[PDB]
């Protein structure tokens, strides 16, 4: 005969869904040196990177970081003034065709009572022409804060571990498309590297292939869902703002210190990218090769630039030393193919609605000096054209804008799961 | 994405069972939906996800299939019911079908 | 209620640029994408494009690649498009459609309808 | 071999490395991380009142004195304890645990009673 | 025991503070005078009689009114135009 | 019956469905529901501690040596246990519990050391 | 006495009043400081609980158990360490070795259970 018998703290785990914590803010629990991975063996578990809850968790997180940190900081509402406006004509070449616009307004001082005259050098696209005068660029929609000059936020390595009764299983098969059973499992007291990088339409920084360029897709052929192209092997990628740029102090009241631009030394040019011609083309024969597996060994493929909507998408929006980097990688996904330093122009911009959001508007403060950022470019964010076209050249276009499918491309081999430890079975044990 | 409606024309009189299908190129699971556009009508939706049917519609209106080949059936049919429906596929809208009395 | 209010009838006469406007109300503007469909008299119902309503991202069709452009209004939870280089084909019916997410299938309730006569 | 060392092993091979499982069980931010802290805390105490009052308190191993009605399951003992998985194990038997459950307690509650006449004895 | 004690008497004192008044419009330009007044030769300006300009309940009007400060408080200007001390460095509440 | 459902039935009859009121024992906003999570599980921590310190850990039942005194009720057992409720008991012997719980403390620390001694008798 | 009332007493004395330290060791930014406060007592009390019953000790405070004393940790026959001792110093003694005494206790309790089953898998 076979009686019941109660075994806890027994091997067993469903899917759930429960909050995580970081490792590395003032908040963070530090890591340890000890990444341990038990290599889970003779296991099979079913993966779906495009709806581990986590990654949703993981923006939400962020915003709210973003949020706290430039609570703390000068409001600038007093800025919002009218502006006397003047094009710039000092060493400007032919390439910035007035963009920076020296312009005088007068500013709140200490003492409510008086006031002052102050310039700037604001760029085109954070100021509009009000009718000469010009307005900022929210002063209209949202409110305007800036960000606090101490903290130089950037991609700073964030760890995540599950909570004392939660699992984080990862997937180390090289080929995990992003959806199914992937068959190598292996847990892990937290995560390794993520660095919270900001950027669309080019994923710089982070983790790359192991073994093969991967696209992957919720579905690959719906023409809807944002294309991943993860790298094999990164592309260098050179961003620089050359023009040696200083920065000054304007007592806006009783301690509110608001850092304006003073004056463009030297001569001015346009902060532009490059990155290495010959890496970028054998990368994207590369990932076209591995699309003929999706859309067949016989089609044609085009790549097109952007298709246009808000400038934070229509362009590779990123960081780089602080300031907001806007390049416009035309230059770039414009080929076709059939069965040397490429240059990069890139504006500026004081005024962010980062996040997509509305009624939160940052400032950006200037940095001193010139300003050069090397990385790794590691993946891509595509959309197909479509238009169907019988059998055609199938168009992909760069899209993005949605920060969460880059938090996706690093999120994808992991998942979170809840243990059972109170299991039953029958043995020949009688009480 | 080749889509086929069929049939082309279709007469159907009041309270009968009447299918209507739509062949595709490959698989698409459940992924499919079709409408409907009374004549100056704006169009409607019946069917969306395959079998799923939208809120308010009577259960009369029923759609399921699999592959290559699915099937939006009705059996009972007030005379609002008829029109030109549609079905729909990624970017492959149907042609269309005319659904009329008798 | 969700409300798809949808522009008004316009003539014109070929080769100028037409625009057409879609508010919409009730519902959260940025959570669902917009497709801009079009049929001409008497024919199907062919796919004009899709639009995101969180970042003014679009896609268009090779159909109609280079002639249409779809922009985006978040002050007043509207959809604008417009149309140039036309041709006496392009005379017909347009509509604009509600998809939730990045999804193309159901395009759940609809529009007035505009008429185009190139 | 550590925590989740045995998941996918044999249905023994598991049955001994319990003791590892069973010990790894224990603002924006800080209210956060007490909601999950008082969660896992609440799932332990659940844990471990479930198995009071079934009488296999602080045994990681327990007997009972129900019998396996083999409608929950037929298979014999060199089946189940040399050729399947903990998780298929509990994929196969996920209806009839509440069942279980039931009948576990009952017993248990029969018994305890039982046991206080014999101590009742003189 | 006495680190996290001044953490937290620094903590108790800032959450006391908060709920209270701003004190900005004190910033001002003011227009103060020496004391003569029943004044002992050992209070020689110590204290000072300050005017000022001043909100109201409604933005539009404006109030002439005065008090008095302590020099310790009040720097001044570059006559006998003033200001408070604290008035170029931080908030005040 | 169910949650507290034999409250005003006889004792005898809710000495039997003691498991059922057992289980069911266990942004400022989600900080008053932490704290009064947190006070919850610090009551059944109270109660299962002072049941483990009393010998009676994991029985929802437990007898004990200590034995009873006329003074602190000079009751028959039939009326106590067919005939009077739970709440009639617990405000009747209000006055004399703490008495009760050190004697039975006392008992069980002496029953320990007893047990000890008895076990290294070789 | 009260509250750590035999500190530096003989082991046996301290020994026979176990139960008033077992008792003591349960009890708006202050809001949250004694709820982690609180909340962390409450996990150590419950890390040491299951550490306990581990080794089938729950429910008990003088539980014995069958790993032989092995002498390399300590050789003070009972005399010094149960009549002439404290138990702070007796904690500084084996500090080092105490983790050793844990994974034994561990596996002797995992034989002893698996036993018992064993025993009573017995018709
Ligand atoms: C991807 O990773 C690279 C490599 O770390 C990042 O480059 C880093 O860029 C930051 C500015 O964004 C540099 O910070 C500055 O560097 C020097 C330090 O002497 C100095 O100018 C400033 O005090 C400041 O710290 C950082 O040095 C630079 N790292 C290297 C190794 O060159 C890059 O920013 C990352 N990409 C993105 C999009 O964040
Ligand atoms: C990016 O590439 C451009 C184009 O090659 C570089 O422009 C040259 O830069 C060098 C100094 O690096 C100058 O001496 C040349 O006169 C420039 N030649 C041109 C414009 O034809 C540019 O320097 C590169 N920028 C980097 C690496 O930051
Ligand atoms: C970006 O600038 C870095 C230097 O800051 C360049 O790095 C050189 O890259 C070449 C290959 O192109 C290597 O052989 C050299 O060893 C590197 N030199 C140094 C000093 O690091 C990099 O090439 C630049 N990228 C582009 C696209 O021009
Ligand atoms: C992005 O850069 C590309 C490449 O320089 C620009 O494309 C050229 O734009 C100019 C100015 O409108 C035209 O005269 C050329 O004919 C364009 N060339 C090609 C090959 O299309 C493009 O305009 C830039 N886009 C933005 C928004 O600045
Ligand atoms: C994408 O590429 C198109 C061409 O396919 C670019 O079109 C140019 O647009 C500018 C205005 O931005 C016009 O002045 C040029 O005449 C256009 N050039 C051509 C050759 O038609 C367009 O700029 C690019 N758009 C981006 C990067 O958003
Ligand atoms: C504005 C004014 O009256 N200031 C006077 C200053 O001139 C004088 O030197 C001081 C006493 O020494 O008292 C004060
Ligand atoms: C500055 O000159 C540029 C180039 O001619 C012109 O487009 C712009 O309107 C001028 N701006 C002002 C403020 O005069
Ligand atoms: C902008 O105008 C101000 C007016 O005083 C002047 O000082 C400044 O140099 C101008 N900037 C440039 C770059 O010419
Ligand atoms: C500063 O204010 C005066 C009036 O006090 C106004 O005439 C002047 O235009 C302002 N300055 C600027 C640069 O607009
Ligand atoms: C603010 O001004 C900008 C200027 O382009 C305009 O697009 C926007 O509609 C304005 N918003 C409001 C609320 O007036
Ligand atoms: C991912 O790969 C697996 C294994 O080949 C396959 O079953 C699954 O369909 C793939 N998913 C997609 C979306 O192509
Ligand atoms: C870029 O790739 C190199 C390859 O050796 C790697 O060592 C380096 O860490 C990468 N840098 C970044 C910023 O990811
Ligand atoms: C699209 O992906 C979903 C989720 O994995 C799946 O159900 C469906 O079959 C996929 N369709 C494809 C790859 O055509
Ligand atoms: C480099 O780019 C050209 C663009 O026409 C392409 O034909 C070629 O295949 C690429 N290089 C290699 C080695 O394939
Ligand atoms: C775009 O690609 C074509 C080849 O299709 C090339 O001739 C042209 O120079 C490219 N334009 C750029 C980089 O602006
Ligand atoms: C900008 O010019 C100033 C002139 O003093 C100099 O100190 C500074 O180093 C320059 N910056 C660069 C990047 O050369
Ligand atoms: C995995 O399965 C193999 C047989 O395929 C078996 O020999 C091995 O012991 C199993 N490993 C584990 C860890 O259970
Ligand atoms: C529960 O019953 C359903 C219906 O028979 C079955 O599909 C499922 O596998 C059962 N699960 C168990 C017994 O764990
Ligand atoms: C008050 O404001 C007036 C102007 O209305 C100014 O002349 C005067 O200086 C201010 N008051 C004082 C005490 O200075
Ligand atoms: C403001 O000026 C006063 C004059 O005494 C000085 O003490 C103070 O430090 C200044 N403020 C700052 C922020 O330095
Ligand atoms: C209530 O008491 C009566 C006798 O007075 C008894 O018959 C009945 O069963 C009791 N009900 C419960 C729920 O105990
Ligand atoms: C019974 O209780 C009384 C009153 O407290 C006390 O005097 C007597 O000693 C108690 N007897 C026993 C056996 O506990
Ligand atoms: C218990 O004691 C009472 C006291 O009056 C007596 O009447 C009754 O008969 C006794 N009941 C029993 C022994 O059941
Ligand atoms: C309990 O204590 C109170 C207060 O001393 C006393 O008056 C009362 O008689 C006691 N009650 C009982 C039921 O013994
Ligand atoms: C301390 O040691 C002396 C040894 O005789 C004794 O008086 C006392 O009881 C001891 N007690 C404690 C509590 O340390
Ligand atoms: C006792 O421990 C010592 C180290 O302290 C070790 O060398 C020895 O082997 C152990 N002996 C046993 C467990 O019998
Ligand atoms: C204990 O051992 C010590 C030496 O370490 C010795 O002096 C003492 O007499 C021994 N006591 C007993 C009771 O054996």
């Amino acid at each position: 005969n076979l009686w019941v018998t109660v075994y806890y703290g027994v091997p067993v785990w469903k899917d759930a869904e429960t909050t995580l914590f970081c490792a590395s803010t003032h908040a963070c629990v530090p890591t340890d040196p000890n990444p341990q991975e038990i290599h889970l063996e003779n296991v099979t578990e079913e993966f779906n990177m495009w709806k581990n809850n986590m990654v949703e968790q993981m923006h939400t997180d962020i915003i709210s970081l973003w949020d706290q940190s430039l609570k703390p900081c000068v409001k600038l509402t007093p800025l919002c003034v009218t502006l006397q406006c003047t094009n710039v004509t000092n060493n400007i070449t032919d390439d910035m065709r007035g963009e920076l616009k020296n312009c005088s307004f007068n500013m709140t001082t200490e003492l409510r009572d008086k006031k002052q005259k102050v310039y700037s050098l604001f760029y085109r696209l954070d100021v509009v022409q009000i009718n000469k005068e010009y307005r900022l660029i929210n002063c209209n929609t949202s409110a305007i804060t800036q960000a606090c000059p101490k903290v130089s936020f950037e991609p700073i390595p964030i760890h995540y571990c599950a909570p004392a009764g939660f699992a984080i299983l990862k997937c180390k098969d090289k080929k995990f498309n992003g959806t199914g059973p992937c068959p190598s499992v292996s847990t892990v007291q937290c995560t390794h590297g993520i660095k919270p990088v900001v950027s669309t339409q080019l994923l710089l920084n982070g983790s790359l292939a192991e073994e093969e360029v991967m696209i992957r897709s919720e579905n690959i052929t719906n023409n809807a869902k944002n294309i991943l192209v993860q790298f094999n092997t990164p592309v260098q990628i050179n961003c620089t703002r050359p023009n040696n740029n200083t920065r000054k102090s304007i007592r806006i009241g009783p301690g509110q210190a608001f850092y304006a631009t003073g004056d463009i030394i030297g001569d001015i040019r346009q902060a532009h990218c490059n990155v290495s011609k010959a890496t970028w083309n054998e990368t994207l024969g590369k990932v076209v090769k591995q699309l003929r597996k999706h859309f067949g060994n016989n089609t044609i493929i085009r790549f097109a630039n952007s298709s246009g909507g808000d400038l934070e998408v229509t362009t590779h929006s990123f960081n780089c030393g602080g300031e907001f980097f806007y390049c416009n990688t035309s230059g770039l996904f414009n080929s076709t193919w059939i069965s040397d330093s490429i240059t990069l122009p890139c504006r500026i911009k004081q005024i962010i609605n980062m996040w997509q959001r509305i009624g939160q508007a940052m400032y950006a403060p200037p940095i001193q000096g010139v300003i050069r950022c090397v990385s790794n470019i590691t993946g891509l964010i595509l959309t197909r054209d479509g238009g169907s076209t019988n059998s055609t050249t199938e168009t992909f276009r760069p899209g993005g804008g949605d920060m969460r499918d880059n938090w996706r491309s690093e999120l994808y081999k992991y998942k979170v799961v809840k243990i059972e430890p109170l299991g039953v079975a029958p043995t020949r044990c009688k009480r | 994405i080749q889509v086929t409606q069929s049939p082309s024309s279709l007469s159907a009189s009041v309270g009968d069972r009447v299918t209507i299908t739509c062949r595709a190129s490959q698989g698409i699971s459940n992924y499919l939906a079709w409408y409907q556009q009374k004549p100056g009508k704006v169009p409607k939706l019946l069917i969306y996800g395959a079998s799923t049917l939208q809120s308010g519609v009577p259960s009369r209106f029923s759609g399921s299939g699999s592959g290559t080949d699915f099937t939006l059936t009705i059996s009972s049919l007030q005379p609002e019911d008829f029109a030109t429906y549609y079905c729909q596929i990624y970017e492959t809208f149907g042609q269309g079908t005319k659904v009329d009395i008798k | 209620q969700v409300q798809l209010v949808q522009s008004g009838a316009e003539v014109k006469k070929p080769g100028a640029s037409v625009k057409v406007s879609c508010k919409t109300s009730g519902y959260t503007f940025t959570d669902f994408y917009m497709h801009w469909m079009r049929q001409a008299p008497g024919q199907g119902l062919e796919w004009m494009g899709w639009i995101n309503p969180t970042g003014g991202g679009v896609n268009y069709a090779h159909k109609f690649q280079g002639r249409v452009t779809m922009t985006r209004d978040t002050s007043i939870s509207t959809a604008y498009m417009e149309l140039s280089r036309l041709t006496s084909d392009d005379t017909g019916v347009y509509y604009c459609a509600r998809s939730p997410a990045r999804e193309l299938l159901p395009l759940d309730y609809w529009g007035q309808g505009t008429l185009v006569t190139v | 071999l550590g925590f989740l060392g045995a998941a996918g092993s044999t249905m023994g091979a598991a049955s001994m490395t319990l003791t590892v499982q069973a010990r790894n069980l224990l603002t924006v931010w800080g209210i956060k991380q007490l909601q999950a802290r008082v969660l896992a805390v609440e799932r332990y105490l659940r844990d471990q009142q479930l198995l009071g009052i079934w009488g296999c308190s602080g045994k990681l191993i327990c007997c009972t004195n129900v019998p396996w009605n083999s409608s929950w399951s037929n298979r014999n003992l060199s089946e189940i304890w040399d050729n399947m998985t903990w998780l298929q194990w509990d994929k196969e038997i996920s209806n009839y645990t509440q069942i279980i459950y039931g009948l576990l307690e009952e017993s248990q509650n029969q018994q305890e009673k039982n046991e206080q006449d014999l101590l009742a004895l003189d | 025991m006495v680190e996290q004690m001044h953490t937290d008497i620094i903590s108790l004192w800032d959450q006391s503070l908060k709920p209270c008044v701003k004190l900005t419009p004190l910033c001002v330009t003011l227009q103060c005078t020496n004391v003569t007044n029943n004044i002992t030769d050992d209070m020689r300006g110590e204290l000072k009689n300050c005017s000022f300009n001043m909100t109201t309940e409604l933005r539009d009007k404006k109030q002439k009114v005065y008090s008095l400060f302590y020099r310790l408080d009040v720097v001044q200007i570059n006559n006998k135009e003033y200001r408070l001390i604290n008035c170029n460095t931080s908030a005040i509440t």
